[PDB]
């Protein structure tokens, strides 16, 4: 059973959709608004996970069609054969420039992001923070602290955390952060439309 | 609607023309039901007749005039210059079965009165109102976009003009009946219907009655 | 179950379509018992002739695209690309003669009263639980795991989870009997199942024909 503020009818979708757009509205053609808490939960949590990679996404291929490059050498060093991330800029365009990739590289990169993911799903771990999952009634994309020195805390010590290392939220005010959760969200719709366009493009 | 309010709603239909029922198949009791039943079925037919029909007569001459959508594929390579029973006859096989089955669902859909009686009315037969498609409330999945006004122009409708709506269903859809027969009759048997000989109805060799 | 249970179950599995039976097999008395028995019987006909057809369709999409398995040399003697129906002709005899058997165990192992009220449940036709399926704590030799839930899975999941999961067994064993035979009988008459047409291999051979050589008139040994 649900036990938080968190949205679990199309009432509060219908709140937060004025809330992000007062034009707009709540826009459910599909009715995936009439489900389940736990359903309601696990789309807000995919939309706000869709909105982080599509924006993340979006300024990766800026930066790589513009050309800034690494200055590093990515291979070569345990006896490998030698790959420059200039090398890797010449190889082509953003896909060209994965596909140009090292297979080990890329699953490393894939490792860190599953990582990264299983830290947010972990139960346990929100919760010796301060949230839950985000289908039992948790915040959807809260990431827990990936420095800590509970029993819930890493073999060796970790120097920061994924979201905010050194505090540029600082203190933003109480309800500033849920301002900044729904510029947030229309960011990263405006993020989705705008990578899928440059990939189709 | 017992035969009084028959006869009452063939002199709204036409005031000149009365209840002209020269089979009397109002005064009958089919498959043992009551006469209420009777009037029932036969109000739900002519009703869905005219509905099928007008939609026809718009689907004919769309189709005669070769007007296809320019997104699809399957229509796009489909033969021009055929007659509409030739279109309908070459289209794929699959997408005739499609569209028969998203029938049959309507059909499904209308007679059920569970989702009659959820939504405050009645089979036809059992005593309600003739012709009236439910919403999609009770499907598995929340669809959008009931069938009958998906948009909503007739929310705020008051009931005089609907009333006068219905008539209007009825009288248009039995005329066009005869008009849709009479391009299917004019593409077989010609010198059928006259006036339509000018335009050229696309002749059709086939029983367009047999799929 | 009573007439009234299996309405109710049916307005519960479609509210709808609601209790469908045009043949009243749920009122033919079955070899003389109740009509409470003959409930049982058929439903649990019910339930495992869908149990057996879902099945059959996920293992039909398995031999058609020919994903067998890797270290055995049953398989690696069956040609590929046979259609699936023929993938189970191909084999030896022996092997169907112990795929069967291995249902009977299990068959006899589920109707045994014994097992059956040493567990808490009775027979299905007893009034018992239809679809059930005891585990093997009776038996002769220890084994590691059940049939149903070999592992730990639904150990402690909510009476209102297993209604609903029943209920979608029910459902989801109408339409897989329909779809494993859309499957057989496109591939055995072609152009049958209109969207399936260039979609399933065509087939000679009699799906109803286990073995190859008839055990009745002239089986196979080894
Ligand atoms: C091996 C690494 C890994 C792991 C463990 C996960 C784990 C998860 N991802 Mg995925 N994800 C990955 C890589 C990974 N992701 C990568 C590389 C990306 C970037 C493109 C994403 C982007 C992504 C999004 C945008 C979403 C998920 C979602 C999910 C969930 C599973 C959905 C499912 O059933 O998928 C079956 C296959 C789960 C939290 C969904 C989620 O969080 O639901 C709330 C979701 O919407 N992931
Ligand atoms: C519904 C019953 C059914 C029947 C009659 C058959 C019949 C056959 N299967 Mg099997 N198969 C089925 C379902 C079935 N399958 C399903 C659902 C799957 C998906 C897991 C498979 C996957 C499968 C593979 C990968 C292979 C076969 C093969 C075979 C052949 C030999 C028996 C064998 O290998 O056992 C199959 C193995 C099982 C574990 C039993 C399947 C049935 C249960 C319900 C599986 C439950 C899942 C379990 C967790 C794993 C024969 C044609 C082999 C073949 O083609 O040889 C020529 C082969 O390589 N089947
Ligand atoms: C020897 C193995 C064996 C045994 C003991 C059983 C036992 C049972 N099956 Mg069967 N069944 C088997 C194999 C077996 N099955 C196999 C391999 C399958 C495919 C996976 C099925 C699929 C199946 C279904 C779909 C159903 C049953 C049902 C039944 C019940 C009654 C069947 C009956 O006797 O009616 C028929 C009696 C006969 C003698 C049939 C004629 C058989 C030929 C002519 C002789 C074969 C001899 C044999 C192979 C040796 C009973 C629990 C029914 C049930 O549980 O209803 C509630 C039911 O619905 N079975
Ligand atoms: C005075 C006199 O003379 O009689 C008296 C006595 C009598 C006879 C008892 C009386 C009566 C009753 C009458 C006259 C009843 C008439 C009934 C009638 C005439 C009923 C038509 C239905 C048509 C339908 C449903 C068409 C579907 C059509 C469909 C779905 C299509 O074919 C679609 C399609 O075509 C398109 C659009 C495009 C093509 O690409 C493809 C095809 C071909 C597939 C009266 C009233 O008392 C008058
Ligand atoms: C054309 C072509 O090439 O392919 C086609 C054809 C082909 C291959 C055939 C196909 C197939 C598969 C099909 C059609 C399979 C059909 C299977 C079927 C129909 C199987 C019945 C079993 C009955 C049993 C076990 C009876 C037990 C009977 C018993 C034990 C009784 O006591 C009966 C009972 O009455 C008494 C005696 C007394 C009563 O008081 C009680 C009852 C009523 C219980 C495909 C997929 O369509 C493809
Ligand atoms: C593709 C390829 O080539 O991959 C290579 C990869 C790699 C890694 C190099 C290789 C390897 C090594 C592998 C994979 C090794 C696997 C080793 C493994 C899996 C070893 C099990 C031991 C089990 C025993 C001894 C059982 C005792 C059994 C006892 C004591 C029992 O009585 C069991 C029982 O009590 C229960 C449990 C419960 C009771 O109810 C029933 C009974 C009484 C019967 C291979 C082979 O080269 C293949
Ligand atoms: C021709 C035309 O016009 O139309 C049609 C004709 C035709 C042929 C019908 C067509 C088709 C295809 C159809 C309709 C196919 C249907 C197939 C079907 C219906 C297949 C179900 C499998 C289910 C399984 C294996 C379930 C396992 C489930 C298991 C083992 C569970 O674990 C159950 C579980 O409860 C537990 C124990 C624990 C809980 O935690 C919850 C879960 C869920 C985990 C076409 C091609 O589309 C076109
Ligand atoms: C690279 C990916 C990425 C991008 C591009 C991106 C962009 C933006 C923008 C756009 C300009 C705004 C305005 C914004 C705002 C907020 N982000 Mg966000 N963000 C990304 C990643 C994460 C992660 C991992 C988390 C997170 C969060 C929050 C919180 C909540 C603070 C709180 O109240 O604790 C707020 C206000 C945390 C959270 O709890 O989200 C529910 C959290 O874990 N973000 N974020
Ligand atoms: C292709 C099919 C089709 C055609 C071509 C067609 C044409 C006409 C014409 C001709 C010029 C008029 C004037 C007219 C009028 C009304 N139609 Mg109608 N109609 C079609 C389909 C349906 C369906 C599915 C429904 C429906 C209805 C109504 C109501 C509502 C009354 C009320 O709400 O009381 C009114 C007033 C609904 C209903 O209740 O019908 C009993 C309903 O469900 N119609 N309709
Ligand atoms: C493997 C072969 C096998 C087959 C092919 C087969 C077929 C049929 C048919 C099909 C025509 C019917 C209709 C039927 C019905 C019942 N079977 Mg049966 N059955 C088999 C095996 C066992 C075993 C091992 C037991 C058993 C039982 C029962 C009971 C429970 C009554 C109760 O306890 O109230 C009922 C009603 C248990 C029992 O009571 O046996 C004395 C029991 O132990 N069956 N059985
Ligand atoms: C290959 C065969 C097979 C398939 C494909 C299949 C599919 C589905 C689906 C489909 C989507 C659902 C949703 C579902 C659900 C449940 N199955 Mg099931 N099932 C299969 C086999 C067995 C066996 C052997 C047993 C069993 C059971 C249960 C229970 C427990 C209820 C309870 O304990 O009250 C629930 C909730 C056990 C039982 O007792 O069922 C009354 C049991 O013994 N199932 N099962
Ligand atoms: C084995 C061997 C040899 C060898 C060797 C050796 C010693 C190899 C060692 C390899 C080693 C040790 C490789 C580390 C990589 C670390 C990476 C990529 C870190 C990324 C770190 C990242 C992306 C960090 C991100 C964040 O931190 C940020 C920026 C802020 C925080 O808030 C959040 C997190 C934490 C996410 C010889 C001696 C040569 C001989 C012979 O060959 C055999």
């Amino acid at each position: 059973p649900w036990s938080s503020s968190e949205i679990k009818d199309k009432a509060g979708l219908e709140a937060l959709a004025k809330k992000l757009n007062p034009t707009v509205g709540l826009w459910d053609p599909l009715g995936i608004a009439e489900t389940s808490p736990e359903t309601i939960g696990w789309f807000r949590h995919a939309e706000i996970k869709h909105g982080r990679v599509a924006m993340a996404a979006f300024v990766g291929y800026c930066v790589q069609s513009n050309g800034i490059h690494f200055p590093w050498n990515i291979q070569g060093w345990q006896g490998t054969p030698v790959v420059s991330f200039a090398d890797i800029a010449a190889a082509g365009g953003p896909a060209d420039q994965w596909d140009a990739l090292s297979t080990p590289a890329k699953l490393q990169i894939l490792g860190v992001i599953g990582f990264l993911e299983m830290w947010s799903e972990t139960s346990v771990v929100l919760k010796a923070d301060g949230q839950e999952h985000y289908v039992r009634g948790g915040k959807p994309g809260y990431f827990p602290k990936l420095s800590r020195s509970d029993e819930m805390a890493f073999p060796h010590p970790v120097p920061l955390n994924l979201w905010d290392p050194f505090g540029f939220t600082s203190k933003m005010t109480p309800e500033r952060k849920e301002k900044a959760l729904l510029a947030e969200v229309n960011n990263g719709r405006l993020a989705m439309i705008g990578i899928f366009g440059m990939i189709s493009a | 609607m017992d035969k009084s309010g028959l006869e009452g709603f063939a002199k709204e239909l036409n005031p000149v023309v009365g209840y002209w029922d020269p089979l009397n198949l109002s005064n009958g009791e089919f498959w043992g039901d009551s006469n209420s039943a009777t009037i029932g079925f036969l109000r739900e037919s002519e009703i869905k007749h005219g509905r099928v029909a007008m939609a026809g007569f718009v689907g004919y001459i769309v189709h005669a005039n070769d007007i296809r959508f320019p997104w699809d594929k399957v229509a796009m390579a489909a033969p021009k210059g055929l007659s509409p029973q030739e279109l309908w006859d070459v289209t794929p096989e699959a997408a005739k079965w499609q569209i028969i089955l998203t029938i049959a669902f309507l059909e499904f859909w209308r007679e059920n009165s569970y989702i009659l009686s959820k939504e405050g009315e009645q089979h036809y037969m059992r005593g309600g109102k003739p012709g009236y498609f439910p919403t999609f409330s009770e499907l598995p999945h929340p669809v959008p976009f009931n069938l009958f006004d998906p948009f909503g122009f007739s929310k705020n409708a008051s009931p005089e003009k609907k009333a006068k709506g219905l008539l209007a269903e009825v009288n248009n859809g039995r005329l066009a009946m005869i008009g849709l027969m009479g391009f299917l009759s004019e593409a077989k048997v010609p010198g059928s219907v006259p006036a339509l000989a000018n335009v050229g109805i696309r002749p059709y060799a086939g029983e367009v009655m047999a799929p | 179950e009573t007439k009234a249970d299996l309405e109710a179950l049916a307005k519960d599995l479609n509210p709808a379509v609601g209790f469908w039976d045009p043949l009243a097999l749920s009122d033919y008395s079955f070899w003389g018992t109740s009509q409470e028995a003959t409930i049982g019987f058929l439903r649990e006909a019910e339930i495992k002739h869908g149990r057996i057809a879902m099945a059959g369709f996920v293992g039909y999409i398995v031999h058609s695209n020919d994903i067998r398995w890797t270290f055995d040399k049953v398989a690696a003697s069956v040609p590929t690309g046979l259609p699936a129906p023929a993938v189970w002709d191909a084999i030896p005899d022996i092997a169907k003669w112990q795929i069967i058997l291995f249902v009977g165990v299990m068959e006899s192992w589920r109707e045994n009263k014994v097992v059956l009220e040493a567990e808490g449940q009775k027979h299905y036709m007893s009034g018992g639980k239809p679809g059930y399926f005891p585990s093997f704590d009776l038996l002769p030799h220890p084994v590691p795991f059940p049939l149903f839930d070999p592992f730990g899975i639904s150990k402690r999941a909510t009476e209102e989870k297993k209604a609903k999961g029943r209920l979608a067994e029910i459902n989801n064993g109408r339409l897989a009997m329909i779809g494993l035979f859309g499957f057989l009988s496109e591939a055995t008459v072609p152009g049958s199942v209109p969207f399936l047409k260039g979609v399933v291999p065509a087939y000679t051979g009699e799906v109803m024909a286990p073995f190859t050589q008839n055990i009745f008139t002239a089986p196979t040994a080894l």
